[PDB]
């Protein structure tokens, strides 16, 4: 029973597409024409965090909007202090290749994952002394392309072996496993509810996962290439995805379809990272042509351009109070923008 | 004010107007970029700073000297000294670049640990302070002040001498030819020739350890162009000064001296194309 | 106050960077990889370290990656050399393993991240090849071939095909060595090829090249 | 037996995610518009703030 079951699958997918077009009343541009436009935003560079020798692969702020963790290829995980450009800690790493880093929302743990299939959990207080390897989480057969903290106790990690996972730290085991992609899972974003997390994959599909259940509530297929990075709209009802086909898309959870497409005729380069501001009005998209584009996330117009770099930007973080936007590139300079 | 001097001023202004943008462009392309902060690029920045200094200051001062407004002696010495101060720094920067280019091929495995940009900055600072010493030696007291004061007393006047400011009369030929040409211009030339022949021997050995012949011919042509450029730009004026010193009865035209001087300044225009432009990284940064 | 610890950490980063920058990083690609690893094994990613004639080498084996190559590959940009190992005896076995290896070689050669990086090509297992060339002919893989069954012309034709797959001319070099079971010869070839790459890199940096 | 099982899991999950309902797009887009207009006050990138409150001066 393969052919008739496949026909059933295709009929059900056609029915889902029909429902999505049934609930599609009108385009978002027609109703959001009545919004006052943004205009033009250029940002001043305020810092330049120069302490890395190799390419900076990923960053993540803290909830203080003061400390940020940067991870580079030369084996350094540095907790920069963005106010007075200090280095609070510099952690040496077992594997030089580190493709992600995370900072615990209370500011007590730093997690990093690379090509060694091993997430690492470094504690920061450590009344015995300096920073120490606290726990090593190893259950994947792919590169850990992104990891995030739910709290100080359990960590959700994506991977390259087609599986997201939820890990407990005090035990060291997969508390649950999220399966059901086709390609490599490039990035996951958490909702502020910490109950639902999206994840973008290499099969041109972004899937939403519930933490307690373990199942795909919703699945979005609208891209022509692989999805590099993904980030929720700040309220928890939408998320934007960036792909290598020079398009950013905004997917809505309620209407279950794509809202809008950011694609410009002068751009033929892929998106490396996306983010939103605090109000959800600016979609910040890093690119491969060495600069950042600030998009009006309602009227689909390019608000500005941030071209302070020399090589392509690999990470783009925004503080939790919306003060400053730190873009980190392969020339090892974290440019902080306001 | 004469026609020959007018031709000299026109060629000097042309050399200035060509040499200033090239050097500003080299300093620009290094500043904007972060990938061009290696030791050899610190040396090329040193040469470009000395070179824009030549193009900006020495050529107006040279035109001022050759026109020759009458002034006091010590004022004319204060005007004629930064010429030597900047040209000697140009020659020493050329020498430093050649020594670096030797070290890259002589010890290629452990080059990064030997020549760090801190040691590069120390060597550049040493070259500049020695260029200030060599330049400021006439001000320290070795000039034709004694001869001018003797002639001034002979004519009967008293006070500081008011003379038509002209470079041959104010400064002693013995300093120009013995100290400058023997001690600090000829050993850089001979040392660059020795270093570049040694670099060519090392490259020939490495390549032999028709395509190789073509690559070897290109490297040899580049080295010979550098050495010929340096020895063509500097040596005529100094040979003229030397023959003026040794045989004073040897009578030479003025236009010969003027051609020698604008070749000496022509080196300042020629240096960016020969040195910075041949690097692939610099052409990449220029085009982008 | 905090600037004291900031400058201490700056000093430690600078010292660690000076220590790390002297070492040579090599990328392995495969079939005969185990021979090379066990030969020069003196001292996810399998990382091995060995020190030969005042050089430190870190070799990285990427063979345990069951993922898309196009994703992790740009991490390894900036290595000195790519040790690419080909089994000569794979012309007969299976589509064809020799064509699979040539396709991988074409992919890494025409990969946009490795325009500068030189490939050290190891054609391994010469003995099994010299037996199997008298055993079986090369009509299987190559239609345009003349010296049907002889080790010398067979090996030279395989080498010529691989080096001919290089589309970029004079930007990078391909160094070919038939793998010797004699001690120190493989490591010696690696050292000579890395030394040549370092000298060419310095000459290109001067503009003298 | 493995391929049909993978396709079985695919179809069962696909029917499971198909069984939910979907809100019309204009209402949810107006909700996102309302959220943006609500929090348009405290966004320092959209709404510019001078060097008084800015900790990066
Ligand atoms: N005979 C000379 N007449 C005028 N200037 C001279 C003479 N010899 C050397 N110089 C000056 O010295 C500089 C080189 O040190 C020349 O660029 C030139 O300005």
């Amino acid at each position: 029973e393969l052919d008739q079951l496949r026909q059933e699958a295709e009929q059900l997918k056609n029915q889902i597409r029909d429902a999505r077009k049934a609930c599609a009343d009108a385009t978002l541009s027609q109703i959001t024409n009545n919004i006052d436009p943004v205009g033009r935003i250029q940002m001043r560079t305020r810092r330049t965090l120069r302490g890395h020798l190799a390419k900076i692969y990923a960053m993540h702020w803290g909830t203080d909007s003061r400390l940020l963790v940067s991870a580079s290829q030369d084996g350094k995980l540095i907790i920069w202090d963005s106010y007075t450009t200090n280095k609070v800690h510099a952690i040496p790493l077992r594997s030089s290749w580190v493709m992600t880093c995370a900072y615990a929302p209370s500011g007590n743990y730093v997690a990093c994952g690379g090509l060694d299939n091993i997430c690492s959990i470094y504690n920061l207080k450590t009344r015995e002394g300096n920073v120490r390897v606290s726990r090593e989480l190893a259950g994947h057969t792919g590169y850990l392309s992104c990891c995030r903290f739910l709290d100080d106790n359990q960590i959700v990690t994506s991977s390259g072996d087609t599986t997201c996972a939820l890990w407990d730290i005090e035990t060291g085991q997969q508390t649950t496993t999220f399966t059901g992609h086709t390609g490599d899972v490039m990035s996951l974003s958490l909702a502020p509810d910490t109950r639902l997390f999206v994840s973008g994959a290499c099969d041109a599909s972004a899937k939403l996962w519930d933490v307690r259940e373990g199942m795909c509530r919703q699945t979005f297929t609208g891209h022509e290439s692989d999805i590099n990075a993904i980030c929720f709209f700040p309220n928890g009802n939408a998320f934007a995805t960036g792909s290598d086909d020079a398009t950013c898309r905004l997917f809505d959870l309620r209407a279950d379809q794509e809202l809008m497409t950011y694609s410009h005729d002068n751009i033929i380069c892929g998106i490396t990272s996306v983010s939103f501001s605090k109000s959800g009005r600016l979609l910040l998209a890093g690119y491969d042509d060495f600069n950042c584009n600030v998009w009006d996330a309602l009227k689909a117009d390019r608000a500005g351009v941030l071209a302070g770099h020399d090589n392509r930007v690999s990470c783009l973080g925004v503080t939790d109070d919306g003060m400053a936007v730190a873009t980190g590139s392969w020339d090892s300079f974290l440019k902080i923008w306001n | 004010i004469s026609a020959f001097q007018a031709a000299y001023i026109g060629i000097e202004v042309l050399i200035a107007l060509v040499s200033v943008p090239g050097n500003v462009l080299v300093i620009w392309a290094v500043k904007v970029n972060q990938a061009l902060r290696d030791a050899t690029f610190c040396f090329i920045v040193s040469l470009a700073v000395a070179d824009v200094a030549v193009g900006a200051l020495v050529i107006p001062l040279a035109i001022l000297i050759n026109i020759g407004p009458q002034t006091y002696f010590h004022t004319c010495l204060m005007v004629a000294c930064p010429v030597l101060i900047l040209t000697q720094s140009s020659i020493l920067a050329l020498l430093a670049i050649a020594v670096d280019r030797y070290l890259r091929v002589k010890i290629p495995l452990r080059y990064k640990m030997v020549v760090t940009p801190r040691r590069a900055a120390v060597a550049i600072a040493g070259c500049w302070i020695l260029s200030f010493v060599v330049g400021l030696t006439p001000m320290f007291g070795w000039n034709n002040l004694s001869a001018v004061e003797r002639a001034w007393a002979a004519n009967g006047s008293m006070g500081e001498p008011v003379i038509k400011c002209e470079f041959e009369k104010v400064i002693s030929m013995e300093y120009m030819v013995y100290f400058n040409f023997f001690v600090w211009v000829l050993p850089p030339l001979l040392l660059m020739v020795l270093i570049y022949l040694e670099v060519f021997y090392l490259i020939r050995k490495q390549l032999n350890k028709q395509k190789y012949y073509g690559k070897e011919l290109k490297i040899a042509k580049s080295l010979a162009l550098i050495l010929f450029l340096f020895a063509l730009s500097w040596l005529p004026l100094h040979i003229l000064n030397c023959i003026t010193l040794f045989c004073p009865s040897c009578h030479k035209p003025s236009i010969l001296t003027y051609i020698a001087i604008f070749l000496t300044h022509g080196n300042s225009a020629m240096n960016p194309i020969v040195y910075a432009f041949r690097i692939q990284k610099f052409r990449v940064t220029f085009l982008k | 106050a905090a600037a004291e610890r900031s400058k201490m950490i700056d000093k430690n980063l600078r010292e660690d960077g000076e220590k790390a920058a002297r070492e040579v990083k090599l990328l392995l690609l495969g079939s005969g990889k185990n021979t090379i690893v066990k030969q020069m094994k003196i001292i996810g990613i399998v990382e091995t370290h060995f020190t030969f004639k005042d050089l430190h080498f870190k070799m990285f084996d990427v063979g345990a990656q069951r993922s898309e190559r196009k994703k992790w590959i740009h991490c390894f940009e900036g290595v000195t050399a790519i040790i690419f190992c080909v089994a000569l005896s794979a012309y007969d076995l299976v589509m064809n393993r020799m064509h699979a290896s040539m396709k991988l070689f074409d992919s890494i050669c025409n990969n946009k991240w490795f325009t500068d990086t030189s490939i050290i090509l190891f054609l391994n297992k010469k003995d099994l090849f010299e037996e199997k060339i008298t055993h079986s002919p090369l009509t299987i893989c190559f239609p345009e071939y003349t010296g049907a069954n002889k080790y010398d012309e067979a090996a030279s034709y395989i080498q010529s095909k691989f080096e001919d797959l290089n589309k970029r001319k004079d930007t990078k070099e391909i160094y070919t060595h038939f793998t010797c079971s004699t001690d120190t010869k493989n490591v010696q070839f690696v050292f000579d090829a890395v030394t040549d790459v370092i000298i060419k890199n310095n000459l290109k940096d001067c503009g003298l090249f | 037996t493995a391929s049909i099982a993978q396709a079985r899991k695919l179809v069962e999950q696909l029917k499971m995610e198909a069984n939910i309902d979907r809100i019309k797009v204009s209402k949810a887009a107006a909700d996102l518009m309302a959220y943006c207009e609500a929090h348009a006050k405290e966004d320092p990138l959209l709404t510019p703030v001078p060097a008084s409150e800015n900790p990066f001066r």
